[PDB]
């Protein structure tokens, strides 16, 4: 009545608490792998960055963005969406490749013209070279990536293991690599097409790093979110508990009145 | 309330929240039941509204799932979209009843998915206009539904064609 | 168990567990999604969804309500028919071809009906 | 074949040498789909 | 608020604070304060008496006593009788104050009597004339007119909220009679705010023509500000603008 | 106890078991006597009966009784009048628990739920 | 120094000798070497920090001496391949496969890797 | 409608629906933030939060107690003001701006005050 | 039972179910116009039930070393263990066994939920052999309960080990 | 359903649709409608009859009334005497 609907709702809240707790634990398990990956990947990336720095390479365009298939990871999906939208002011005509369902859906809504290629089946998995390489191979062919002397990728940098700032970076096209200020100290060879190879290689190597960073931020955010969820459920337990206790007393009182009314006669 | 429920052949539960939600008149269709069941209602209208119950029932399950914001498959979102349009169809203006001859088309349109296509905002426009279109053109169709009160093959086909002709208003 | 037939009991126990699992897992599907259900769990769910509508059968007194003439399906036949489903012999039959029909033979016939 | 597709194939090939690791196999197997889009319209999702 | 959160202490502080005017030279600034002790341990009250005599305030104050043991009809008649004494001061025009601790326990006493008089139980089993009792009591405390020589008899009545359920029948009935409430927030009391009078749920309905102009000027808008603190801390549990931070920092301080 | 306190000048310590069952017993006797059972069953004379019991335990100038009572809260619902009335009389609460015993700590008293109004 | 990283894990870290098979033939690096970018071919690599030598089988990548004598090597998937005839059988399947199709590239890789296996 | 006019009735209808939605999502919002709810709904929720604040006007008799001089706005003006708010035209300004003030014009002006 | 007990013999009396006994007392009281207690069940039902349940005891050796073991059965009103007759009886009894409906459906038939079963005398009388091999079992099952709800994906080995031992 | 949430209005809508047959010549589909108002104020009833007169259905309508003011016996008797009509 009151009593059962209170009780059922309180049971729901309890079950929710348990689930959000559970989710938080599984999130932690996943988080360990995610962070580990992000370290190894970043070290590899840094080896490439050493070149780009020393070369002082620098530099339509591509937009690539990444947010997993899965949601309830927090606002990873929508903070990234907002930050994509900000740089979509800059170039409205840029072609957005959406890696994973959550980023796909949100960006698809704001502009569907941009969406030309999109992926799926990424979010549930931990990033792997296999994915990046194949995505890259498709990026060149499908998006005519080389035509665009600008490529830019969006991901979520896991700022702290409690925070995430959505971030973007520019991938270095083969044109950029050619004209890089220092490139003379580095040895080029006419029997190599180091721009055309290095572009391709760093398309993937950077992308894998970006994916690892994103995945870590996503899983970290989810852990944080699922923890905060447990707290919100607890508060709901407390309010309905007081109500439950009050309701119990009230039932006794209403029943008592009937008995008294009977007794009086 | 317990006593009366036993006594009556059916119950027509109304829901206050749904009144505010805009389904005014507001019928709590989940608790609207007839223990005895139906057999009194126009034969034509019986044919058309056959899966209206199933769609709505599915819509109710689907809607609960949908508000968790959990990933929904297309099949659930077909239901969700269809369900939403049906709800918008249900809403009706106070002190304006609608003749059965002109309720048969609207339910035909919906159940035969024509309504499901057209967008939620302009459902009210579609309803008004569709009726106007039938008043203009298939006024023969309306006359026949009024006169014979059960849909023949010819009427069903005519009606299907009519809806198709005016499908995108 | 043995009183209603040991086989009958075991089959029905398997049905009950399958259904009970399905009801519990609906909550998991509701919030978490169907992605957190294992392949084994998913097979149990698919069987339960089929079983849920295998139970659905018409009745003679819903010729009046609907029109479909009732399906009087003998007990021995039902044990067999439900057993078959659990064995997965008719898990190659769509869920809606279990809906509102008789025994296993009929379920196969309605599979043909949906098929063509 | 693109250089990074070529190298990918090389890495994958190199893990099967005679000995294997589950993590290796996981690192070399991925199920994904290029949910092809178009300027809205979606060509059919071709598996990765 | 909830009992024995030093519920009594709030009233004691008032009596003591106005010691400087009760040891004043103007008797129309001397509140002669009456402490009605209903439903309290005779020991605890005796300690309270010693506290008062330690703070040397007893000589301007009366103690009326209706302890927990004392008979239920006597307890029922205990505030009313005390108020008769209060009216003599009031009808001397002279300032006075009366603290009724705790009228909620008086309700239980009247309930016992009523039930034993076989009056039919009201809501929460409290008799239907519980309203009549309280309204009759409260309206015998007053700030009279200039004609009557402006006899103050300031009533402060202390209601014991069981579980902090302020929707409860006895509390709501009291709330409707009283001018303002001084709701106390137990969570805050525990959480180091002593005294922990939540100001979101504390009101006064004629206090804004009582306290001195200095304490109107200085205290102006602070009620708004700390109900901006309430709003701010509502949404504090993410992004904080410098404006929000400023309010939060000020509010906390 | 009072013979000890008053007439032997002793400090005494009086254990009581469930005061829930003290209340419950009183409630029954009330009902048997035909007095209208007050809210949540408990006797309309609940308060007065506690008043006599818990004001006959005190420090006289001869001795003092002190009483430890056991409160079997019904479902932990402190809002119920019988616990509430008890807590009004109680000066301190020592909040024994099994969780604490399970942390190996015997005394098994909850560290922050043990509270007194005499700790000052 | 010489530093080699890889997407799962990489470790490398001044006058040491690296021996590499690169898209420049085979290259040896000893202390400072000219700052270069070289595409690493699917390779058998020997790395010698001091006289001590560790031998790596490498899936191709990139090699880059930086001007600060940091030999950045990035490669995918291991000299673990040395555990090693299923690769010969797979090369036979792959050769057949070239008839239909990526399989051409796969078979080319299979020969290269098979050659690399034969070398180790 | 046609008692207070169809236009008024339509405006009010949307308010009722909006507020009912806002009440409906109070549970979901509390258990999990608005960012995990649909974006479209989140706009509605933000609009409704604004509407709620818009509904407050200081009292013109408890001017002392409110601490703000009262606000009474024309009925004709009121309908116009809500119409705009429902179309979210001027919605892009603080909740505080909406809180305890009169007409839409007053809200806008108080936004300028707040902005400074 | 007293005759057997008094002769020093032992016996087990299962009162099934005191809930219907309560109803009968209610019927009597209402018909005798004696006011019905809380939840319309006679007020001194506590006294009656307690008197009955205290006539089951392990007598002393001077009283001929005998006993009357007892096992009262109370029928829950849809799992409602709060209700005047359950609360009273729960207080009187020393131990409870609380069967769990979910478990019944889940194929533990007979179904017992041993989380909500308690013994307040318990292991004081237990087979010594059975004590030795069953301390572990309580703890294992306790862990199994906690890791039950962690059985819904990517699982730590420790939890998974517990889960395996517990399920078996 | 919850009180006076157009509780009356649902019923009035039925009466309005009973115009289509009633006004119509079909006398075997002609429903003469009897609206019973128990416990309602005279003003409420008066508003209803105005609505009924506005829709001019007050020719086949009978309104049997026992307003709140009108006696409790008469109110008790009111459904049963409406039934007789």
């Amino acid at each position: 009545a009151t009593l059962k609907e209170v009780e059922m709702r309180l049971k729901s809240i309890k079950n929710i608490e348990k689930i959000t707790k559970t989710m938080k634990i599984v999130a932690s398990t996943r988080l360990s792998k995610a962070e580990k990956a992000k370290i190894s990947a970043k070290k590899m990336d840094e080896a490439e960055q050493l070149f780009y720095k020393n070369a002082e390479t620098k530099n339509k365009e591509l937009i690539v963005a990444i947010t997993s298939d899965k949601g309830l990871c927090g606002s990873i999906h929508s903070q990234l969406a907002k930050a994509v939208r900000r740089h979509l002011n800059d170039q409205p005509n840029a072609d957005i490749v959406t890696i994973g369902d959550k980023i796909k859906m949100q960006l698809l809504r704001t502009h569907p013209n941009n969406i030309k290629l999109s992926i799926n089946g990424i979010g549930k998995d931990a990033p792997t070279f296999q994915e990046s390489a194949l995505i890259a191979d498709k990026l060149l062919s499908v998006m005519k990536a080389g035509t665009y002397p600008k490529i830019s990728i969006f991901y979520n940098d896991p700022v702290s293991s409690l925070s995430f700032e959505p971030s973007e970076k520019p991938i270095f096209n083969a044109k950029t690599i050619e004209q890089s200020p220092s490139f003379g100290k580095f040895e080029i060879d006419t029997d190599a097409n180091v721009p055309r190879d290095l572009f391709e290689y760093t398309l993937a190597n950077q992308m894998l790093t970006a994916m690892a960073q994103g995945y870590a931020a996503e899983i970290s955010a989810r852990r944080n979110a699922m923890d905060n969820a447990s707290k919100n459920a607890g508060d709901m337990i407390n309010r309905y508990s007081i109500l439950y206790n009050r309701t119990r007393q009230a039932v006794i009182t209403n029943e008592l009145v009937d008995i008294i009314t009977g007794a009086s006669s | 309330p317990t006593n009366v429920i036993s006594i009556t052949d059916g119950q027509i539960f109304l829901e206050a929240e749904l009144f505010y939600k805009g389904i005014r008149p507001a019928i709590n269709v989940g608790l609207s039941v007839s223990r005895v069941g139906s057999a009194a209602q126009v034969k034509a209208l019986k044919q058309v509204a056959g899966s209206l119950k199933l769609f709505l029932a599915q819509y109710r399950e689907v809607a609960a799932f949908a508000q968790f914001g959990s990933d929904l498959d297309a099949s659930t979102k077909q239901t969700l979209v269809r369900g939403e349009r049906l709800t918008q169809l249900l809403k009706q203006n106070q002190y304006s009843p609608l003749a059965t001859e002109e309720q048969v088309p609207l339910i035909y349109a919906g159940v035969n998915g024509h309504l499901d296509g057209i967008e939620l905002s302009r459902i009210g426009e579609f309803e008004s206009s569709f009726l106007s279109y039938l008043k203009s053109n298939h006024n023969e169709l309306l006359t026949e539904i009024r006169e014979k009160g059960e849909l023949s093959k010819e009427l069903l086909a005519s009606l299907k064609s009519a809806t198709e002709s005016f499908v995108a208003t | 168990a043995a009183v209603v037939g040991q086989e009958h009991y075991d089959v029905a126990s398997k049905v009950q567990e399958t259904l009970q699992t399905y009801k519990s897992l609906q909550d998991i599907i509701a919030i978490l999604g169907m992605d957190e259900l294992s392949e084994q769990d998913k097979l149990t769910v698919e069987r339960a969804r089929k079983i849920q509508r295998f139970l659905s059968q018409p009745f003679a007194v819903a010729e009046v309500f609907t029109g479909i003439p009732g399906k009087l399906v003998r007990l021995k036949d039902t044990v067999a028919s439900f057993k078959a489903v659990l064995e997965g012999k008719y898990d190659n039959i769509p869920e809606h071809a279990f809906y509102m029909v008789g025994g296993i033979e009929d379920v196969v016939a309605k599979a043909e009906k949906l098929a063509a | 074949i693109s250089y990074a597709a070529y190298l990918n194939v090389a890495a994958q090939a190199i893990r099967s040498t005679e000995l294997q690791t589950a993590s290796v196999l996981n690192r070399s197997q991925t199920d994904a789909f290029y949910t092809q889009y178009k300027n809205a319209s979606e060509p059919t999702p071709i598996t990765k | 608020g909830d009992r024995q959160t030093g519920k009594t202490a709030v009233a004691l502080d008032t009596i003591l604070n106005q010691k400087r005017w009760n040891n004043g030279s103007d008797e129309s600034k001397k509140l002669y304060c009456v402490y009605v002790a209903v439903g309290q341990k005779r020991s605890t009250v005796a300690q309270l008496v010693q506290t008062l005599e330690q703070h040397d305030a007893m000589k301007y104050s009366i103690i009326v006593a209706a302890t927990a043991s004392e008979a239920a009809p006597l307890q029922y008649l205990a505030p009313f009788t005390a108020a008769s004494i209060g009216e003599w001061f009031r009808d001397n025009g002279k300032h006075a104050l009366i603290v009724y601790d705790d009228l909620s326990k008086q309700a239980v006493a009247y309930r016992q009597l009523s039930l034993l008089l076989r009056r039919p139980p009201g809501r929460e089993a409290y008799p239907g004339d519980v309203f009549y009792l309280h309204s009759r009591l409260l309206e015998r405390a007053a700030k009279l007119s200039e004609k009557e020589g402006s006899g103050s008899l300031t009533a402060l009545p202390v209601i014991e909220t069981q579980g902090g359920d302020v929707s409860a029948y006895i509390p709501t009935n009291v709330i409707s009679i009283t001018d303002g409430q001084i709701f106390l927030e137990a969570e805050l009391f525990y959480k180091g705010i002593r005294p922990a009078i939540n100001v979101g749920l504390s009101v006064s309905r004629v206090g804004s023509a009582a306290q001195v102009k200095a304490l109107k000027q200085v205290a102006g808008s602070l009620k708004l500000f700390l109900a901006q603190y309430r709003e701010v801390a509502a949404f504090a549990q993410s992004d904080l603008d410098a404006s929000t931070k400023q309010t939060l920092v000020r509010g906390e301080r | 106890a009072e013979y000890f306190r008053d007439e032997e000048g002793q400090d005494v310590l009086l254990f009581i078991d469930n005061i829930f069952r003290f209340t419950q017993a009183g409630s029954e006797v009330s009902a048997l006597l035909g007095r209208i059972p007050s809210a949540v069953g408990y006797q309309p004379t609940l308060a007065t009966d506690m008043g006599l019991l818990q004001e006959r335990i005190t420090t006289t100038k001869k001795g003092s009784v002190t009483s430890v009572q056991a409160v079997y809260v019904p479902a932990d619902d402190l809002t119920d009048p019988a616990p509430a009335t008890t807590f009004a009389h109680l000066d301190a609460t020592t909040v024994l628990s099994r969780g604490i015993s399970e942390l190996g700590i015997y005394p098994a008293v909850d560290p922050l739920d043990s509270k007194s109004r005499l700790l000052d | 120094k010489l530093q080699f990283a890889l997407p799962h894990e990489t470790l490398y870290s001044e006058v040491t000798q690296v021996n590499l098979p690169a898209k420049s033939g085979r290259i040896g690096v000893l202390a400072n070497h000219v700052p270069t970018v070289e595409q690493l071919l699917p390779g058998v690599v020997e790395v010698m920090e001091g006289s001590n030598s560790k031998k790596f089988f490498i899936s191709g990548g990139f090699a880059t001496v930086q001007p600060d004598s940091q030999l950045c090597v990035t490669a995918i998937e291991f000299p673990l391949e040395s555990f090693s005839e299923n690769i010969k059988n797979l090369l036979a399947e792959a050769k057949k496969n070239v008839s239909s199709s990526r399989e051409a590239a796969e078979a080319a890789i299979q020969v290269e890797v098979l050659e690399n296996l034969q070398s180790v």
